[PDB]
RNA sequence: GGGAGACUGGAAUUCCUGGUGUAGCGGUGGAAUGCGCAGAUAUCAGGAGGAACACCGGUGGCGAAGGCGGGUCUCUGGGCAGUAACUGACGCUGAGGAGCGAAAGCGUGGGGAGCGAACAGGAUUAGAUACCCUGGUAGUCCACGCCGUAAACGGUGGGUACUAGGUGUGGGUUUCCUUCCUUGGGAUCCGUGCCGUAGCUAACGCAUUAAGUACCCCGCCUGGGGAGUACGGCCGCAAGG
């Protein structure tokens, strides 16, 4: 006995042998019932194979773990083992952008020509570039430029080292530019390529 | 357990001589004193089963020591039993 | 007679100049119980880590006593009964 | 009223985010929820819904005289990152960030595990 | 060892327990 | 590794009164630091934990500030 | 963190009260029952109550086993090391027997925040007496008592002597590097893991903590179902053992 069914495009076929028509038909019915049971594909039959939980258990379609670019190096012995002080000679926006480009660094901390204040430039994404100052000033006071940039309206706040690390952790930005509470001057912390924080100071 | 002074006085009163501390008479006396103290404790804390097991161990050791004494010298066994107020 | 260390925190409203005499009277019972020895040190008016009984500051007193356990328990009961004592804590300066 | 300085309370659960701006004496002055910005069901658990709710709450605090705020995050991470980013992006200055999540000292029995 | 033996034993014990539940009152009235 | 500063010949005694000696042993969140990150022996770690808990009970250290 | 009793601390959940405050909150793979518009959720302040003790915290400690960590006090058991003062074989095992014995369950009296068998709806399904969601009674808790079962497992009864080592870790004594700070290293006794000889095993594997080499005592097995069931008996308030 052979049976073929077209369940909504899915072909389910079965074949049995028997000593007579009745036994063969009954065995074929049992076989087809088992096949259809294994075919269901509705939610009740596909709910135990869907990946569950967050970290426990792993499956082929389980969501891959989100990994940051930096080595983890958890808060335990994170430390600050990179302190650059590249340049604080005054520069203009275009000169700061060129100093950015060959350094291959997404953000860069310099001191502005017109203001005399510390500033940090970074890639503003599709909007162009973005400039952040210790005290926000308009474009007219800022030295003339030709690159299309925008200025962040918020000021760099005053806060401590541990508070800065906490803000960076809870705010998830690639860096934090701030005026140090104890030092009173500019500082840019970024998570390094080894898991430590890179604190750039004057 | 007992303090040093109680042990000293018990050993002095029941010890065969002024030095012995492991003689079966002295051991039996010390075990009996410990047993009575543990009984007085357990009369208050009925549900302290672990100390009750310790009491059972002490009782068994005292019984074995009395067995040894009665096997070695009957008169010493009678004297010890009558002096410490034990029944069996 | 065992040694004990009692740390008490009192409310800050009452004057500090009366803390040492008043506490003295609180020890009088344990002084008359069994011939006990006391050493009182006071370093008070310190802000607490957390608010205790609607209070932020407190007066800290340390008493080193050598007395019987029953006497120390009775003294602790009296100290807790007093309304001018925010908290008490009794430790044994022995091996324990 | 006019409250130049206030606080921001962000509760980001696994299926909703609630943002409330608060006069520092603890009085809510303007709140926006994930479902209040047009989302419903699982859609309101997304970070984008948290962004919209945070921006709406920021505007509803800004027209009330709030200029500088400090944020108190709370709850398992669903859209906290985007919530604070949107709070900043709507012209509301962020003073400080504090993680105040109710952490029991092993009290109460949690519900039985799902399967 | 394989859990097949345990399955057989648990099935037997379960059936006996169900029988006891079914005839508890009758056993009490005859006992 | 690190040194059990108490097993040394200059090891200060562990008490629940001297608050600085305990503050140096708890993290910035107020939690008790692990033994490995500290390196003290098991007995001294237990004494430190007991002293920290006692000081918390007498309102000398915050309960997770 | 061995056990019992007493007192007591904080975070958090729930509820109540009073402010600010609006239209959603909650829940899922997706939703709906449900809560709210009579003012919910959110936020602050105050109050009440119950249970469990984050960090320390581990293949780490204690206990015969079950098992045991918020803090302090009182009472109490056991173990280890050194000296070897003391007694002088007083040792081992143990049929029956007695005691302890997780959780669930039963009785009397309290307590009841969270969780939650049973029970209601919601959802999925061809059907859902289920898995998922919203509620939720016994129970989980305390006191005094019962029961006497567990994958009560290391699936390995107790005691002793011997048989290559290497390396973690807990406790205690001591010699030499010697700063004598230092897991310095060595020696030794008592635990607790990993790897590995000989040897044993059907194999997997065990391997000084033997499943190796031997001695003493106890318990248990004699093909699978029927069956740890029937009858009889003992115990139990009952479930049942």
């Amino acid at each position: 006995a052979q049976a073929n069914l077209d369940v909504n495009g899915r072909q389910v076929r079965a074949q049995v042998e028997g000593v007579n028509a009745r036994e063969a038909v009954d065995r074929l019915e049992a076989r087809l019932r088992s096949r259809l049971e294994r075919i269901a594909e509705h939610w009740e039959a596909r709910r135990g194979g869907v990946p569950a939980e967050a970290g426990r258990e792993w499956r082929h379609e389980s969501e891959p773990a989100r990994r940051p670019g930096y080595f983890p190096r958890p808060p335990e012995e994170r430390r600050i083992i990179r302190r650059k002080s590249f340049s604080m000679v005054p520069c203009t926006v275009d000169e700061a952008a060129l100093e950015m480009e060959m350094l291959d660094y997404d953000f860069h901390l310099f001191t502005e020509k017109g203001t005399g204040f510390a500033a940090v430039l970074y890639k503003g994404g599709p909007t162009g570039y973005r400039l952040v100052l210790v005290i926000p000033v308009p474009a007219d006071e800022l030295s003339p430029f030709e690159k299309p940039i925008t200025i962040s309206t918020h000021p760099a706040p005053c806060l401590t080292q541990r508070d800065a690390v906490e803000r960076l952790g809870l705010l998830g930005l690639p860096f934090l530019f701030y005026i140090d509470a104890a030092e009173g001057r500019a500082s840019v912390i970024y998570r390094r390529y080894d898991g430590h924080y890179g604190l750039i100071t004057p | 357990a007992l303090t040093a002074e109680q042990k000293k006085e018990i050993l002095g009163q029941y010890g065969l001589h002024d030095t012995d501390t492991g003689s079966p008479e002295a051991q039996v006396a010390l075990l009996t004193k410990r047993i009575q103290d543990l009984t007085e404790h357990l009369k208050v804390h009925k549900h302290d089963h672990h100390s009750r097991r310790g009491l059972l161990l002490l009782v068994g050791r005292r019984r074995r020591l009395l067995k040894y004494v009665a096997q070695v010298d009957v008169a010493r066994y009678r004297s010890l039993i009558e002096r410490l107020g034990l029944r069996r | 007679m065992r040694p004990y260390e009692i740390m008490v925190i009192l409310d800050p409203t009452l004057d500090e100049r009366t803390v040492a005499p008043s506490l003295e009277t609180f020890l009088n019972v344990i002084r008359k119980d069994g011939g006990t020895v006391d050493k009182v040190d006071i370093w008070g008016r310190r802000r607490l880590a957390y608010e205790i009984a609607k209070h932020a500051e407190g007066i800290y007193a340390v008493i080193d006593v050598k007395a019987e356990p029953a006497t120390v328990s009775e003294l602790d009961r009296q100290l807790n009964l007093n309304e001018s004592v925010l908290r008490t804590k009794v430790l044994r300066t022995d091996k324990h | 009223k006019n409250v130049p300085h206030g606080a921001a309370h962000i509760k980001s659960t696994f299926n909703n985010t609630i943002v409330s701006i608060t006069d520092p004496q603890g009085n809510v002055i303007a709140w926006a929820s994930s479902g209040h910005v047009g989302f419903k069901g699982s859609r309101k658990s997304t970070p984008f819904a948290a962004q919209l709710a945070a921006e709406n709450a920021a505007r509803k605090a800004q027209e009330h005289g709030v200029k500088k705020v400090d944020v108190f995050v709370k709850g398992p991470g669903s859209g906290r990152e985007t919530a604070i980013r949107s709070l900043q992006a709507a012209g509301l200055e962020v003073g400080t960030i504090s993680d105040v999540t109710p952490q029991p000292h092993n009290g109460c029995r949690p519900p039985k595990r799902r399967r | 060892g394989s859990v097949i033996k345990k399955r057989r034993k648990r099935m037997s014990k379960k059936k006996h327990r169900k029988l006891l539940r079914r005839t508890r009152v009758q056993r009490r009235k005859l006992g | 590794t690190r040194k059990c500063v108490f097993c040394s010949k200059k090891g200060q005694t562990i008490d629940y009164k001297d608050t600085a000696l305990l503050r140096t042993y708890i993290s910035e969140r107020g939690k008790i630091r692990a033994r490995r990150v500290t390196g003290n022996c098991v007995q001294h770690q237990r004494d430190i934990a007991v002293a920290v808990k006692n000081a918390r009970e007498v309102a000398l250290l915050p309960f997770g500030s």
